[PDB]
């Protein structure tokens, strides 16, 4: 799995441009995109989405009506054309991947981002906390809140957490509710009920050090949290 | 003679001493309980897409998920509870007569008129499914198969014969031999470790997994076996015959236990099946419906109609909440 | 002489079995399927809130 | 009158039998799934169009009979309604014998050419020609254009008061009925010689029997309209006699087409 | 009420039916075609002639065939011929050289079926190279003792042809197309693409009730 994104670098306000997204490793057409941005130090930030077939395109009410995103199939790639950069589109964009289906995880990938300088109702979740310090070997409880119920008729709290290390891109850790995703380790666990939401952590690492994300999914548009920082 | 003789004075001692010994049937222990009524289930939902015969079909463990093989050479797994078409699986062989889900939930397996089991992993990391592995080895069709485990699996085939593999390796690990007829049915023991098949000889019998010994056999039929399947506790099995007749033999007895006939059915049995309590044997007949029968009362406590063709399979969930039906007619049926 | 006396050893085999009475066996499915009987929605079907179908 | 009663009670009779057999046709055909394909797609929609020849344009010609005061544009419509049911019947007519000429004709590529968009395709079409057809006279040709007193605004109900025969002569009958036939009889006179060059007096048999159906029952009450538009006169039983005819054909449509099918006839009996 | 992942899953499942349904009209325009006969009976030479199971896929004057040949199965138990409904013929082979009462026996034994009582047979005697000149060691009453016809390659042939056609048990619903022309001759496929061309026109007219 390899999402490789391109097209950033520093614009004027009032010009346009297109951050392109190349996939390799899967099967691309059975996978619907997301684009997501992150601030300067200051957080995530959903921009758009669009479903495998080009049938559901879904924008930010941030930048919904400005701002176009665009599928390729056949060529395993995705295109986010945007056209009026305010001084507020300053980020660092994330192309992800996500598929539904019964059972699935989706945003289990995340790409390496790319950068984009400018000159100079929806569901609000807040996390308690913005720093904690903690030592390896000692287990550590992140949490946050949400506005409305995230459980839906379905069963399914749609509340997921997410963790970005120092450097690099954010990595999924929970996909519903301690569903844990590929690849991580057993530690990481997750718990909540309606709007109080929790990420346990027991015997803590060093690669455990970042900022610890939780968005939902039950509505649109995705929001995310400010992000809780673990130090050491 | 002396091989001849033995063999007879064998057969016949044991034989006689069993129906000696044998006590009482079914119904006589259990003519004062009383019975289930008219179990009138309703299709609560019906699955679309197959376009042609349905062959095979299986329950995934979560009681929620099906995989169903169509002649039309596509195993497609739903989401019986929404009607969701989780899967589509484009099978290499239109030709398939047999469907396992895998308990844990990661592998689906097929085959039939190839000779070959194919084995296709569901949980990958590329967002498809994708044919993990081919067993072959049998000569004749593959009638039916199982899952024991995520790397062990357990086949008959019109060869006369079973085979436990390794999936890893792909080797059979174990042949079993005995029968004298194309064997057409599996099932599998709950804890796994033994299993019973019928074959066209117009007999069953239990091999064990482990010893790859023929551990009993069972007779008394006169047409061949189509269907076979073990009571929860892997305690008895049913069997389904085109005599038209459904028979619950016991293990431990080695005699047949109780016959599931009516005299207006006049063709043969499909597919049987066991509720969760196996207290309900479903089976599905050639004459487009599936009936019920009281497993202890050998009455036909209902009926599946609602099919325009042959009823191919059945299935009930692990946790006993509905019954899936499928015919020659191109839909599978949930029943509740 | 050893093909069929491989069939004998086979009819042997399974004549040196623990025979357990047939009634014996009828008992023990009676039992097994009244203790599971309240949990059988097919037989006894559950209340349409809860039923997923 | 005597004339005006029997009339009545034969229309009412003929309507409710077109409705129990098309609805008994419907049942069929929905009862078995392997009923449900190109042929029987054109057999429902004609089922479709007798239903609605058989509930509304009975009843229908019933209150144009009567000629109560009903105003002229209610009238119309009722009359319209009329014209575009019929129409839609006959275009069911015609779009079977075109798929029947197809399938004699196209041989093994008449499956990969006739697939289920273009069928609905088809006869949505014909439905909206249909509608287009019947609905024409509500926009301009009518008895009001000719008509002096402008002011006339409730009037009894007359067919002929509402309707410019001139239309239901040049334009539906002319275009929308001999045409239909004429084509039928085309198809059908060639699909029986292709049968016959291959291979045969069964199938020759239903073609007649068809054909001569349609054309009975539509050709005594055209050339009833036709004189009268001559200036001619014809005697009301005469009348009553055609309309009768049409929608005794909208009745037996079903026992000639659905009931030939050996599927149908089966599944009839079976229930 | 469906939720923001129920709605991608629903799409999902829409689209996984028009892939179905756009794989089964595809799978709907292939002329399928059982092939059965005894051993020895040319199966092997027309499956090479034609343009456990073994499927060979071949198209002719755009017609794409799948040619099923189930003779590996070792098992003679008919437990998977009902499998083989909906096929639009059986070609079944026999050789002109008492394996002739076997071909006759199994010849009943498909036409007699349930499963096939719709669909039309096409024998074939193919080889014309080697079907006369083992006619004159003896007549035809070896093992067929009322045969009394002239010992010649037509007349005895026209006669085993004929022989075997009266085993159709009911000629009102299938027919048997037979085929004499020499294998070398590349007029074996032509001949099943004209008797498909004929099964499939009467099948339409028999859809419509024009039968
Ligand atoms: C397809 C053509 N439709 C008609 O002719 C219908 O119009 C009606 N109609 C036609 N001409 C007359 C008429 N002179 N008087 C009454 N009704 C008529 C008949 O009821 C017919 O069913």
């Amino acid at each position: 799995v390899q999402l490789v994104e391109s097209g950033g670098g520093l614009v004027q306000p009032g010009g346009s441009r297109k951050l392109s997204c190349s996939a390799s490793g899967f099967a691309f057409s059975s996978f619907g995109m997301h684009w997501v941005r992150q601030a300067p130090e200051k957080g995530l930030e959903w921009v758009a989405y669009i479903s495998s077939g080009s049938g559901t395109i879904y924008y930010a009410d941030t930048v919904k009506g400005r701002f176009t995103i665009s599928r390729d199939d056949p060529k395993n790639t995705l295109f986010l054309q945007m056209t009026s950069l305010r001084s507020e589109d300053t980020a660092m964009y994330y192309c992800v991947r996500s598929i539904y289906y019964y059972g699935s995880s989706p945003f289990d990938f995340w790409g390496q981002g790319t950068t984009l300088t400018v000159s100079s109702s929806d569901i609000v979740m807040t996390q308690a906390t913005s720093s904690v310090p903690v030592t390896p070997g000692e287990s550590v409880s992140i949490s946050c809140r949400s506005s409305k119920s995230l459980l839906h008729s379905n069963g399914n709290t749609y509340l997921y957490w997410f963790l970005q290390r120092p450097g690099q891109s954010p990595q999924l850790l929970i996909y519903r509710m301690s569903n844990l995703a590929s690849g991580v380790p057993d530690r990481f666990s997750g718990s909540g009920s309606g709007t109080a939401f929790t990420l346990t952590i027991s015997r803590l690492e060093a690669e455990d050090v970042g900022v610890y994300y939780c968005m939902q999914h039950l509505e649109y548009p995705l929001t995310f949290g400010a992000g809780t920082k673990l130090e050491l | 003679d002396q091989l001849r003789q033995e063999a007879e004075q064998l057969k016949n001692q044991i034989r006689d001493a069993r129906k000696a010994c044998a006590d009482a049937t079914l119904s006589q222990i259990t003519n004062n309980i009383d019975p289930v009524g008219r179990i009138q289930m309703r299709t609560r939902r019906t699955l679309r897409g197959h376009l042609a015969k349905i062959y095979a079909m299986h329950w995934g463990t979560d009681s929620r998920l099906l995989v169903s093989a169509s002649q039309d050479g596509k195993l497609i797994i739903w989401d019986s509870y929404t009607t969701n078409k989780v899967h589509a699986i484009p099978l290499r062989s239109s030709w398939v007569m047999t469907c396992a889900y895998a308990p844990s939930g990661n592998y689906v397996a097929c085959g039939g008129l190839d000779n070959i089991c194919s084995i296709y992993n569901l949980k990958t990391r590329e967002g498809n499914v994708r044919v993990s592995r081919e067993l072959a080895g049998h000569t004749g069709y593959l009638s039916c198969c199982r899952f024991l485990d995520d790397n062990q699996i357990v086949t008959s085939s019109g060869d006369t014969t079973c085979a436990l593999w390794d999936i890893e390796t792909g080797q059979q690990t174990t042949t079993f031999t005995g029968h004298t007829g194309d064997v057409m049915s599996l099932s599998l023991a709950p804890d796994t470790r033994l299993f019973v098949s019928g074959a066209c000889d117009a007999s069953a019998k239990l091999w064990d997994v482990r010893e790859g010994m023929c551990r009993q056999t069972f007779t008394g039929h006169e047409s061949d076996i189509n269907a076979i399947c073990f009571f929860p506790n892997g305690n008895a099995f049913a069997t389904g015959s085109d005599d038209a007749t459904c028979r619950l033999f016991d293990l431990r007895a080695d005699q047949e236990l109780m016959t599931y006939s009516h005299d207006n059915i006049i063709c043969g049995i499909t597919s049987v099946s066991f509720s969760k309590s196996g207290r309900l044997l479903l089976a599905g007949y050639d004459d487009f419906n599936c009936n019920v029968w009281d497993a202890l009362k050998a009455d036909r406590a209902g009926v599946l109609a609602g099919h325009d063709n042959r009823v191919s399979c059945l299935g009930v969930t692990d946790d006993g909440m509905a019954v899936a039906t499928g015919s020659w007619d191109s839909f599978l049926k949930i029943w509740n | 002489i050893a093909q069929a006396r491989k069939l004998v050893e086979q009819l042997k085999m399974e004549a040196n079995i623990d025979r357990i009475k047939v009634s014996k066996a009828a008992a023990d499915l009676m039992a097994y399927c009244e203790a599971h009987a309240k949990e059988d929605p097919l037989l006894t079907p559950v209340p349409a809130s809860e039923n997923p179908f | 009158s005597w004339t005006s009663v029997t009339y009545i009670t034969v229309e009412i009779l003929i309507g409710l039998c077109a409705i129990v057999g098309n609805v008994l046709v419907i049942w069929v055909v929905k009862l078995n799934p392997s009923l449900q394909t190109t042929t029987f797609y054109f057999i429902v929609s004609l089922a479709l169009a007798d239903i609605a020849v058989g509930v509304l344009v009975m009843p229908l010609a019933i209150v144009i009979s009567l000629g109560v005061t009903i105003h002229f544009y209610s009238c119309l419509f009722m009359t319209c309604l009329m014209l575009i049911f019929t129409h839609a019947s006959i275009m069911s007519l015609l779009a079977i014998a075109v798929d029947r000429y197809l399938r004699v004709k196209l041989t093994v590529r008449y499956r990969r050419v006739t697939t289920q968009r273009r069928i609905w395709l088809a006869l949505g079409l014909c439905w909206l020609v249909s509608f287009l057809v019947g609905l024409t006279p509500m926009f301009g040709w009518n008895m009001k254009l000719s008509s002096a007193d402008e002011n006339l605004t409730f009037l009894p109900c007359r067919f002929r008061s509402v309707m410019r025969m001139d239309y239901m002569v040049y334009f539906s009958f002319f275009l929308w009925i001999l045409v239909p036939l004429v084509v039928m009889c085309a198809i059908y006179f060639d699909i029986f010689y292709i049968i016959r060059n291959r291979l045969e007096f069964k199938t020759a048999k239903s073609l007649l029997l068809v054909l001569f159906l349609f054309a009975l029952c539509w050709l005594p009450l055209s050339i009833i309209n036709c004189i009268l538009y001559f200036d001619g006169q014809v005697p009301q039983t005469v009348l009553y006699l055609g309309i009768l005819l049409s929608h005794a054909n909208s009745m037996m449509n079903p026992i000639v087409y659905a009931y030939k099918i050996k599927k149908f006839k089966e599944t009839y009996l079976l229930i």
